[PDB]
């Protein structure tokens, strides 16, 4: 450590699968599956060893203008001419497949889906897959920004309005008023160098390795407990990694651009993230059937998580009619939610075959480590 | 060959035939900047690069450029009409080993992303 | 001291969450992002330019001894008599004592031959809201954490500017201890922080290997090389 | 043909003084242009030193590259985009051709609206 | 139209004993301003030894551009837009169109400003 | 004029070794159509500095000139 600097060590294990986006989405066309595990191959060491006769049908064919409708796999086209996709001439990564179900009554008509489209985890210019600091650093607002709103407040937190300009308006306020208390001597009190969140650097994850990058099916349950297989299809991770990062706290005193009570809350940072799970979404995990409840040191990382993870809203209600204001035209959520009085509609859910538990679920735990 | 003389002025009329919706232009700049950076460096070492003929490696880089130019077209529909009508892939089958075939395509590339952000609004 | 001398250290600077310095700001190519990095003008390599390397490391210097002597060092010519030593100031030391360079890549063969591609990666990042959440994009780019500079400084040994009222003397061998012991001290808590750019986020955690120091220009006194190698030793 | 009028420098006074407000401060800052003067600048000192009036091949992708980064600087900042479309640096950037005579007068004009730049705007001088 | 009252020499001295000092000294030097002496002494020694009564078209040319320069440096200068806009010279160099005789008074003019300024305070040696 | 009388013989001084031995001239870039060849639109790159005030953590930025890595000179020096 250091006399001014105070690191901690921040360790997270996860529960369930976690998909932290890069913005990247692979077609059918660049993987084919060989019973459950899906094989990616190198995309230039496969066209290399490919002859120039055929390599202008193998621009047209990924290029889909004719031909194939746009769902074909890679061993639609690869399996007359023999091209052996070898694991030694295309050094890529073989990976498995979690589940595949189907919907409900949706037309019976037994429709059985396939993996057209799969999303991808953030990766390193290397290839290996890791977690960002930035990532961890936006929980890390929302468990702060949490228990000073579910333990108590002056006013219980109400949305005004129907629009969702106002509705923005609100939030972009909330957090101003709350985290720019550094008062510094000549300058606007709602300015970015007033934040709060200026003394703590959570730096960026060591590099993991691919060898445990599963698929997953976003299944979304219901009330009675029937889920639905939606083409959702994503590269996630698999409960059993463990993730590490570095927290470093500052010490100067206020106004300086310090903070002294940062420190004293990321001491208890596995009481407020129980505190905060007892609170928000024990009971809204207990409504719907087949589902335990876990007290925990329970947080919440990446997409599929839900809306109750990223934002602070405590009523059902309160949720419904901002999910309103920029949804409602599909599917009504007023009337629905005040019939079995849950916000949101669904619970993001997975499978790997064996045990149905949820989608982005954590461990936490943290030390003082010199 | 399809790259003119004046490369600015057929450029700009490539740009303003791109297909729109409702609104316009479909295709933004966003989408290629993965077709952007790896550009943006072939163009780099092939300034540097004294020799006229083309390295071995200075090969391999532009054969791996290609190959990006339809994976990423493949998956993207707003792509796909772009490199077809500015012609991107029948230039890079030209450039054999001749460096002045590079420059010449680096500069026509980053006068059609000139053109890209100026003929319309929603870009800064 | 006894005579003139010149110490030069070396050492080497391994980059390992990815790094932003990001002066450029309009400089850079067209077929670039919004926020590019600061890259040398000839052969387009990324690089360190120096400045940023010193005021980072003066400005975590002066909250360490700011926080020792419980006084807020409000500007530059306020500081310490250590930091003012080392580094220049205009009031009584006019010049450093500590010249510091700027620094290019240096294993662009080692990184290719590896699989990587460009040298700076370019990353994604989002803007979520805490009610009704929509998300607005930005683009960073940012060197990859595989990369490697080499770090250099020189200290100068003289009589410096001994001022109008004073009579001219040699620093003692007790006190280029002194100087070596602070520079250590502050190149530790630079590896706590991350040398320019976002860092909060996760941006420029940096390392420092093989610091040893020399004798470039005239002999020394006399085991006394060898001690300035041991300040160097804990980085 | 000639967007540059002769006497321009009372054109460029009115040019400046057409600028939007933004309260007061202007929203065009002489930053916005620092990548723009320094090719100007480079331009200039080649073109001058030269002799015949038509301008050599090495010269005539110089004019091209730069009303390439016009376009693009213009494309991606709002307050350069009025900037450029009021004083017309495009239309006169297109019409140089290969006379030498025509790109020093677009580096004449060029000079005289950061002239009357700097000085019809505070929050400068320094 | 002319600033100049046809005596030049107590206009001049009434212009530096205006000009707006501050705790120490002037805050305009005489160093600020070479770049605007070097380029007048060019205009004064191409327009003595030209016979006619109006400008050549390149000795009016060098004139538009000590136009420009003047603006240039009174916009990047605070003690030299002060000093400027007090003699009147921005408002005098448009109205040179093409005489000689008008171009020879701004010389002359020019060069009252510089005498009394050396000699009205030190550190001017 | 205190320096060592090895100096002063060699660069001059006004008491004893009125001129010196030694005639430095003013160098010239030489190779600049070298270095437009490798790819250099401009002689003079600018660098963006920035100081950071320590009480309200602003920014006072300032543009600086310097001429770009790889410029080379021909040097030349007399003795007599």
């Amino acid at each position: 450590m250091n006399t001014y600097l105070k690191p901690f060590e921040l360790t997270l294990r996860c529960l369930g699968p976690v998909f932290i986006g890069s913005g990247e989405k692979r077609t059918s066309k660049e993987y084919h599956v060989e019973g459950d595990r899906v094989y990616f191959p190198d995309m230039e060491l496969l066209y290399a060893d490919i002859p120039a006769h055929k390599r202008k049908s193998f621009e047209a064919f990924v290029m889909n203008t004719d031909g194939a409708q746009a769902t074909a796999p890679l061993k639609e086209w690869v399996e007359p001419n023999a091209v052996k996709l070898d694991p030694a001439k295309h050094r890529g990564y073989e990976v498995k497949i979690g589940s595949i179900e189907p919907r409900r009554a949706s037309r019976m008509t037994r429709k059985k889906l396939t993996l057209n489209e799969i999303h991808a985890f953030i990766k390193d210019p290397l290839g290996r897959p890791y977690v960002p600091g930035s990532t961890v650093k936006g929980m890390l607002r929302s468990i702060y920004l949490q228990s000073l709103v579910h333990k108590r407040t002056a006013q219980p937190v109400r949305v005004p309005g129907h629009q969702t300009r106002e509705h923005r308006q609100y939030g972009e306020r909330f957090e101003r008023k709350e985290l720019r208390k550094s008062g510094r001597p000549n300058t606007r009190p709602q300015d970015a160098v007033n934040d709060l969140f200026q003394a703590i650097r959570v730096t960026d994850s060591p590099a993991l390795r691919t060898s445990d990058l599963l698929i997953c099916q976003k299944m979304d349950m219901n009330v009675h407990g029937k889920p639905d297989g939606l083409p959702l299809f994503r590269e996630c991770l698999a409960p059993g990694t463990s993730i590490s990062h570095r927290v470093v706290v500052d010490t100067s005193p206020t106004a300086r651009g310090g903070w002294r009570e940062g420190e004293r809350f990321l001491e208890t940072l596995a009481e407020t993230a129980a505190s905060v799970n007892q609170a928000r979404y024990a009971e809204y995990r207990a409504m719907y059937p087949g589902v335990n409840a876990i007290v925990g040191p329970i947080v919440y990382l990446g997409g599929g998580a839900g809306y109750r993870s990223k934002t602070f809203v405590t009523d059902q209600d309160d949720m419904a009619k901002v999910l309103d204001a920029q949804f409602g035209k599909v599917v009504k959520h007023v009337d629905k939610t005040r019939e079995l009085r849950v916000s949101p509609l669904v619970l993001k859910r997975t499978k790997i075959d064996n045990i149905c538990y949820e989608m982005g679920q954590c461990e936490l735990s943290i030390r003082r480590a010199e | 060959s399809v790259i003119q003389d004046d490369y600015v002025k057929q450029a700009e009329q490539v740009i303003r035939g791109l297909p729109k919706k409702n609104g316009d232009f479909e295709l933004t700049t966003t989408q290629l900047r993965v077709l952007l950076s790896l550009t943006a460096q072939l163009f780099d070492e092939a300034q540097l690069s004294s020799d006229q003929n083309l390295s071995p490696a200075l090969r391999d880089k532009v054969q791996y450029l290609r190959v990006r130019f339809v994976y990423q077209a493949g998956r993207e529909k707003a792509v796909r009409v772009f490199v077809e009508r500015a012609g991107l892939l029948d230039e890079l089958a030209q450039i054999g080993d001749s460096r002045d075939r590079l420059l010449k395509f680096c500069h026509y590339m980053e006068a059609l992303v000139a053109y890209k952000k100026f003929l319309d609004p929603k870009e800064t | 001291t006894t005579s003139y001398a010149k110490i030069e250290i070396t050492g080497t600077l391994t980059v390992l969450t990815g790094l932003q310095i990001g002066a450029g700001d309009g400089f850079s190519a067209i077929g670039a992002v919004d926020k590019p990095v600061v890259r040398d003008p000839l052969s387009r390599l990324p690089m360190i330019p120096g400045t940023s390397l010193k005021g980072k490391v003066r400005t975590l210097l002066s909250r360490q001894y700011g926080a020792d002597t419980e006084t807020f060092y409000r500007k530059p010519n306020e500081d310490h008599a250590h930091i003012r030593r080392l580094f220049g100031d205009t009031e009584e030391y006019m010049t450093g004592r500590l010249v510091f360079r700027d620094t290019k890549l240096t294993n662009k063969d080692d990184l290719e031959a590896r699989g990587a591609k460009t040298l700076t990666e370019v990353k994604f990042e989002n803007a979520i809201n805490r009610v009704t959440a929509k998300a607005n994009l930005r683009q960073m780019e940012r060197v990859i954490p595989g990369s490697e500079f080499a770090f250099s400084l020189v200290y100068e040994v003289s009589f410096g500017t001994p001022g109008e009222e004073q009579k001219a003397s040699l620093p003692s061998s007790d006190e280029i201890i002194e100087d070596f012991n602070a520079i250590a001290r502050g190149l530790k808590l630079l590896e706590l922080d991350y040398l320019g750019g976002s860092g909060t986020r996760g941006y420029g955690q940096v390392k420092f290997s093989n610091l040893k120091a020399r004798a470039a220009v005239g002999a020394l006194d006399g085991s006394l090389l060898e001690k300035l190698n041991h300040e160097l030793a804990a980085v």
